[PDB]
C-alpha cells in the first residue's frame, strides 16, 4: 500500500504485478540492513552502542547520498 | 465503522530490520529518520521505473521495469529477471 | 561433431553467444573465437558458484540449492564478493556477524 | 512463447561438479541473471575497446582483456587459461 | 584532424554573455562533458531499444532517456527545449 | 544546414553520423539527432551562464576551470548531474565546519 | 618517478605522457582531498578535532 | 619513491580538505591509501595499453582508467 502511495504521486492509475512489489520489497530492505551495518559502525566509532539519527545521516554522507 | 487508518506505519519491522543488521541499542528518533530514507529511496527507484512504463506504452508496472530501475540506480538484483 | 559447443568441450550454447552478441549492437563484425571464449568464462564463473554453492549445501545438509547457499558461497569467497559487489541476491540475506564491543560480558 | 535461458546447461555443469545435488526456481533464476550480467559486462567493455581502437569487430583480444579488467586477478588467470584452452580446441577440430 | 563542439561553445557562450572568454583549458573541459552527456543518452536510448525489442533510436528514446539522467527541473527544460527545436524543424 | 532549420546551434550533423557511428540501433530517427543536440545546448547554456556570472565575481573575463568547478558545485542539479566527475584544477568549495571554528 | 616505480612493477621498458602524469595527479588529489573531508567529518563525529587513521580506515570502509 | 610525498605535501592535501589539526600516523596512512588507489588506476591504464600494443601509456589511458574506475576526469581529452 505505501509504494502504490508513492506512485500515485508519479502517473496516476496504475497497477503493479505482485513480483514487482516483491523486488521492491526485496532491494528496500536489502539497502535498510546495510545502512544499518554502517549506521552500527559510525555509532561504535563514536564510543557509543546506541545509534542515532546523526549515524544514518554521517553514513550517507559518506556514500555521497545528498 | 469508525475507520481512521493510515499508511507508513512499520513500527516494529524498523526493529527486526536493526537485529538482521547487527544494531544493539535503538533510538527513539531513528524510526522516524528510517521512515524518511526509505521515502527517498523509493522515490528514486520508482521514478525510474514508472519512466519505462510510460516509454513502453503500458498501465502496468512490471517487475522488469523495476530490475532496470534498480540497475540503474546501481542496485543490481539477482531473482526477477 | 555438428554442434560447436562439443567442437570446444564447453557446455554452454556457443550458438546461442555468438546470436546475442551479433544481436546486441556492440560491433559491426564480429569474431569467431569470441563466443567460443566467451561462453567459456561464463561456463567457468557458474562452475566456480556451483562449486561453492554446493558446498554450502553440503554444509546446510540440504540436497537442493536455494538462494541461501547461494548468498553464502559468494560473500565467503573473497574475490566473487568483489565482483558481485553492487548485486543483491533475493532470498538471500546476510553473514552472521556481530562486533566486538557488542558482545556481553 | 518460448522464453530462452541458460537452464539446462547450469544443470549440466551442476551435475558435472556435484550429481547429487539440486537448485531451486529462485536460485535458478538468480543463476540466469549472473550469466546475463557477466555477459552485458564483457560485452560491453570490448564494445568500448573496439570503439576505442578504432575498430569495427570485436575479437578473442577484446574479450580477454575485457575479463583481464573486470575479473580481480585470481579469477581472471584461470578464466583467461580456460578460454584460451577452449579457443585452441576449438581451432583445432 | 580532430573534431570538437568548440566552435558552437564559443556561440552559446556570445549568445549568454558576449563580454567573456574561455580557456583551453576549460574549452577541453566542456568538450568532455558535451561528449559525456552524450555518450549517457544515447546509451540510456540504446538500452531503451533493446528492452523494448526495438532496433532504432526514435525521439521517445531520447526523451525517456533524458527523463532518466536528468533531475527533476534539468530534465524539465530539456524536454521542452527538444521539443520545440523538433517541432520548428518539423515545420520546414 | 538541419541546425538552421531547428534554431540550433550545435550540429544536428554531426550529431546524426556520430549516432550512426558509434553501434547504439540498427537505425537512427531523424527527430532524435536535433533533440539530443537541443538538450545538449541547453546544458551547454546552463554552465556557461553561471560560469560567466563566476567569472563576473572574480572579476575575470575569461573563464578558467576554477569558474566551472565553482559554477557546477553551487547549482544543486548540476552537481548531481556530474556528482561522479572531477574536473580538473578546478579545486573545492570554500568549507570550514562550525566546531572547527575559533571560538 | 612514484607512478614510474609503481608502473615499473607492471611492465617494464615504459613510457609516459605529460599530460599521462598530470591528469594521474589531478584526480589523485581530489580523491585524497575528498577522503580528508570524509576523514575530517568522521573525526568531528567522534567529538575530536584531530584526525586520526581509525578515521580514514572507517570512511574508506563505509565507501566500499 | 614512496616517501617522495611527505612533511608539507601531506599537510597541504589537509588544509584544501578542511583539516585542522593532523596526527603523525596520518601520513603513513595516506601513503597507503594513495599507493592502493595508484596500485588500481595505474593496473587498468596498462591493461588498456597491453591491448593496444603500445609501450606508451597515453593520457587517454588514464583517462580512460579512471573512467572504469568510477573517477570520470573532464580536462586530458574527449
Amino acid at each position: 500500500r505505501l509504494v502504490r502511495e508513492i506512485a500515485q504521486d508519479f502517473k496516476t492509475d496504475l497497477r503493479f504485478q505482485s513480483s514487482a512489489v516483491m523486488a521492491l520489497q526485496e532491494a528496500s530492505e536489502a539497502y535498510l540492513v546495510a545502512l544499518f551495518e554502517d549506521t552500527n559502525l559510525c555509532a561504535i566509532h563514536a564510543k557509543r552502542v546506541t545509534i542515532m539519527p546523526k549515524d544514518i545521516q554521517l553514513a550517507r554522507r559518506i556514500r555521497g547520498e545528498r | 465503522v469508525l475507520r481512521d487508518n493510515i499508511q507508513g506505519i512499520t513500527k516494529p519491522a524498523i526493529r527486526r530490520l536493526a537485529r538482521r543488521g547487527g544494531v544493539k541499542r535503538i533510538s527513539g528518533l531513528i524510526y522516524e529518520e528510517t521512515r524518511g530514507v526509505l521515502k527517498v529511496f523509493l522515490e528514486n527507484v520508482i521514478r525510474d521505473a514508472v519512466t519505462y512504463t510510460e516509454h513502453a506504452k503500458r498501465k502496468t508496472v512490471t517487475a522488469m521495469d523495476v530490475v532496470y530501475a534498480l540497475k540503474r540506480q546501481g542496485r543490481t538484483l539477482y531473482g526477477f529477471g | 561433431a555438428k554442434t560447436r559447443s562439443s567442437r570446444a568441450g564447453l557446455q554452454f550454447p556457443v550458438g546461442r553467444v555468438h546470436r546475442l552478441l551479433r544481436k546486441g549492437n556492440y560491433a559491426e563484425r564480429v569474431g569467431a573465437g569470441a563466443p567460443v571464449y566467451l561462453a567459456a568464462v561464463l561456463e567457468y564463473l557458474t562452475a566456480e558458484i556451483l562449486e561453492l554453492a554446493g558446498n554450502a549445501a553440503r554444509d546446510n545438509k540440504k540436497t537442493r540449492i536455494i538462494p541461501r547457499h547461494l548468498q553464502l558461497a559468494v560473500r565467503n569467497d573473497e574475490e566473487l564478493n568483489k565482483l558481485l559487489g553492487r548485486v543483491t541476491i533475493a532470498q538471500g540475506g546476510v553473514l552472521p556477524n556481530i562486533q566486538s564491543v557488542l558482545l556481553p560480558k | 512463447t518460448r522464453k530462452e535461458s541458460y537452464a539446462i546447461y547450469v544443470y549440466k555443469v551442476l551435475k558435472q561438479v556435484h550429481p547429487d545435488t539440486g537448485i531451486s526456481s529462485k536460485a535458478m533464476s538468480i543463476m540466469n541473471s549472473f550469466v546475463n550480467d557477466v555477459f552485458e559486462r564483457i560485452a560491453g567493455e570490448a564494445s568500448r575497446l573496439a570503439h576505442y581502437n578504432k575498430r569495427s569487430t570485436i575479437t578473442s583480444r577484446e574479450i580477454q582483456t575485457a575479463v583481464r579488467l573486470l575479473l580481480p586477478g585470481e579469477l581472471a588467470k584461470h578464466a583467461v587459461s580456460e578460454g584460451t584452452k577452449a579457443v585452441t580446441k576449438y581451432t583445432s577440430a
